[PDB]
């Protein structure tokens, strides 16, 4: 751990807290990462969209900037998993959406039979289909690429 | 269970293994080019050439059988799907076969009566009460004695034939099944490996262009080479019933001269040659030299050569090039309008540019049409008690299908900043 | 490199006119735009030595008797019943023609594959010298352009 | 010339309005918005 330059002193020794005890002076390797882990990745979730809707929102803020340098080992881990879309919010307003993107489904945005039928679709739509269907024509595509997505999972 | 192993290992490997019913179906037609004349295979590597056929032909039926059932559990699911929906959304938010009962055209429409009768109707529109939402909405103005009877070892048998009027009539399945049925007729004669070549014009992009252009400005190309057709014709008539004397294939005049004094044996060499020359007809035909027909036979060539080589024969490669300047430009256009616009917004690379990497930002996270695919994959999986203030005004929108909700042209700084 | 080859032979500062491609502006473009356009020439041309060899395959399997370089059948008389000479046959001769094949070929009048060979003859004047060797022009041109 | 003169005659009848003059966009800014702006509104044949 102390090679690696991530933690220091005052962190490496409290990582090291008891962690087995068992008999050996070793751990578990993935009860470990099973222990500590994954309840901190969906709590810490939603502590990442605050600092991010406060940032984006609030600009301006010297105040607010010293948390958000200190957060960076959080907002440079969940930045993958962010989802960030604009809708009109029923006020007449545009304001912002962030929600939460699985990792079983930026990887099968991938996998060449989706990919294939989303350049089937962009080259579909932008050259015919009026301003009367266009977002129809979106919102029936996204309907297909979920049963895509379905399928290709249980290959 | 060893059936979805392997049955799940042929839709993983379609487009991989496309490309290996290519790379054998050359070496078929690299061995075919040594034959020689009975039929026998000669050699130029070794002795065994033709054992390497006999391999290699089998082989690549096997192959072209096992890409169409990597078709039949990758790709006809998905148009299972989009069919299913746009029978559920028809019968229900419109009503198709209780208030309208559609035409004589539209055979889908007639087509799909056959399956609204079954007991697994829905079978891939994860939707499975559409059949109780039609008896509450139309159970009322008709009876529900009909729409009971109307909707509703043994599989869905009146299912199943319904599913094969779809995967048949599909139009990508249909070339996996004659690039299959030639295989079958490849082991009759080994000279019907020739006819996988064209596998190479439904395989690229640049040749897949080609091959829609000859049939892109279709609809013209018909009319022109039937304006071909008669002109050439009306040559025919004012040749067969002036100048019979010059019409000679034969030789010297002492041989059993033959002539074109006939009309379906004029027509055809008018055609036949009077088209694929160069100066029309006055090629193949006797110099009008001594003859007091002289200046009424320059006027019948020099206007052959302008209206049938010069014009109508320019203007029928004319629709053949320039309709491949319109498909090769419609790709243009679209990757343009791709890289200069945005899709949601519709706004331009100019007002969101102003700053670096401005344009590409507000495409990349913003709005990222990626991303509002993954928030309606979000909204399948939260429960509808812990939908937010924001997403249940969509999904409240959605399940209504009213769309209001996109940005349709703002987006973020078109009001702050 | 050509010039010490220049005195091995006298004939080799003849590729040294090729000096004026790369020295003036509108010579340059020319040379530019034959590989400009180029990922898809290779595809077009591409196209042309398989349909020619459809074409191919199809007169060796049928109509090997009109196949005659030869004279008055006295003579020894040369064929076009191997496949690799039925195949540079088409392609030296067929492409290059005026009427595609419809030229080098003995004439049919007296047959009864007639019908069947005039079919053979204006689909490839059709395919090979009006489109696909208009379409292989039309990049080299229209890429100068 | 003339295969296009049609063409453009076709695009034109299906990007303005013959009695306005306005076009496409402004009067679309809805679904179906030049649709029925050119069906109801004005409808060279109601003019008749
Ligand atoms: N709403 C949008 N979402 C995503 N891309 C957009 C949008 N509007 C415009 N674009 C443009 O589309 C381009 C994305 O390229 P494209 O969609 O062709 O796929 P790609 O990202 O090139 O990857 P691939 O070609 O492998 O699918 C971006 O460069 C962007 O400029
Ligand atoms: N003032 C107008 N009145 C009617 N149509 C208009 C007007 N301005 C523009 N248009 C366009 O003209 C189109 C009408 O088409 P057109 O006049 O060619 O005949 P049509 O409705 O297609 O029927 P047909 O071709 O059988 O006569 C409409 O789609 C409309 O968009
Ligand atoms: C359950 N369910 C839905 O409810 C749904 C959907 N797509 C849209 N909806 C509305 N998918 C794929 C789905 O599985
Ligand atoms: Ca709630
Ligand atoms: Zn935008
Ligand atoms: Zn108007």
């Amino acid at each position: 751990m102390e090679s690696h330059k991530h933690y220091t002193q005052s962190e490496t020794e409290f990582l090291l807290s008891c962690a087995e005890t068992d008999e050996n002076e070793t751990l578990d390797y993935e009860e470990f990462v099973k222990r500590f882990h994954e309840p901190a990745k969906d709590i810490g979730f939603n502590v990442a969209v605050l600092l991010t809707n406060l940032s984006e929102h609030m600009p301006n803020d010297t105040r607010l900037q010293t948390f958000l340098e200190l957060a960076e080992s959080v907002l440079n881990y969940f930045q993958p998993f962010l989802g960030r879309i604009e809708i009109m919010g029923s006020a007449k307003r545009i304001e912002r959406v962030y929600f939460e993107i699985s990792e079983s489904s930026r990887t099968q945005w991938e996998k060449p039979q989706v990919k294939e039928s989303k350049r089937q679709f962009i080259f579909d739509v932008v050259n015919e289909g009026g301003e009367k269907e266009k977002m129809e024509l979106f919102v029936n595509f996204c309907e297909d690429t979920i049963f895509e997505m379905q399928l290709a999972a249980q290959i | 269970a060893y059936q979805q192993k392997l049955l799940n290992y042929f839709a993983r490997n379609f487009y991989n293994m496309r490309m290996l019913a290519l790379f054998v179906a050359f070496a078929i037609n690299f061995i075919l080019l040594f034959y020689k004349v009975v039929h026998y295979v000669l050699e130029e590597s070794s002795g065994y050439m033709e054992p390497t056929l006999r391999i290699l032909a089998i082989l690549h039926t096997v192959i072209s059988f096992f890409c169409i059932i990597g078709y039949y559990c990758l790709k006809v699911p998905l148009v299972i799907f989009k069919r299913e929906k746009e029978v559920a959304r028809k019968l229900e938010f419109d009503g198709l076969y209780i208030t309208e009962q559609p035409s004589e055209d539209d055979i889908k429409g007639q087509w799909d009566r056959l399956v609204i009768n079954t007991q697994s109707f829905p079978n891939n529109y994860w939707d499975k009460f559409v059949k109780r939402k039609v008896m509450d909405k139309y159970g009322e103005f008709y009876g529900r004695d009909r729409i009971s009877e109307l909707l509703g070892n043994s599989i869905d048998v009146k299912y199943q034939m319904w599913k094969l009027g779809v995967v048949f009539t599909d139009n990508s399945f249909l070339y996996l099944a004659w690039y299959m049925t030639m295989s079958v007729l490849g082991h009759y004669n080994n000279f019907f490996f020739a006819a996988h070549l064209l596998d190479i014009a439904m395989g690229f992009k640049t040749l897949r262009t080609i091959l829609s252009s000859v049939t892109h400005n279709g609809k013209q190309l018909v009319l022109t080479v039937g304006l071909l057709a008669v002109v050439v014709y009306l040559y025919t008539v004012v040749a067969f019933n002036f100048f019979r004397k010059f019409y000679n294939k034969s030789e010297d005049g002492d041989t059993p001269d033959m002539k074109c004094d006939d009309m379906l044996t004029c027509y055809m060499f008018h055609m036949y040659v009077g088209v694929r020359a160069g100066g029309g007809i006055g090629d193949e035909i006797e110099d009008p030299a001594g003859d007091e027909y002289e200046i009424y036979r320059i006027i019948f060539d020099i206007t052959f050569f302008f209206f049938v080589i010069v014009i109508l024969l320019a203007i029928i490669q004319g629709l053949i090039i320039d309709a491949f300047g319109e498909l090769r430009d419609q790709q243009e256009q679209v990757k343009e309008d791709m890289e200069t616009k945005c899709f949601i917004c519709g706004i331009g690379n100019d007002y969101f540019d102003t700053v670096p990497h401005g344009f590409e930002t507000h495409t990349l996270q913003e709005h990222n049409l990626a991303n509002y695919l993954f928030f309606l994959m979000y909204l399948i999986n939260k429960d509808e008690t812990e939908h937010t203030g924001q997403e249940s005004y969509v999904w409240k929108m959605y399940q209504e299908r009213c769309w209001e909700f996109f940005p349709a042209g703002d987006c973020f700084r078109k009001q702050y900043e």
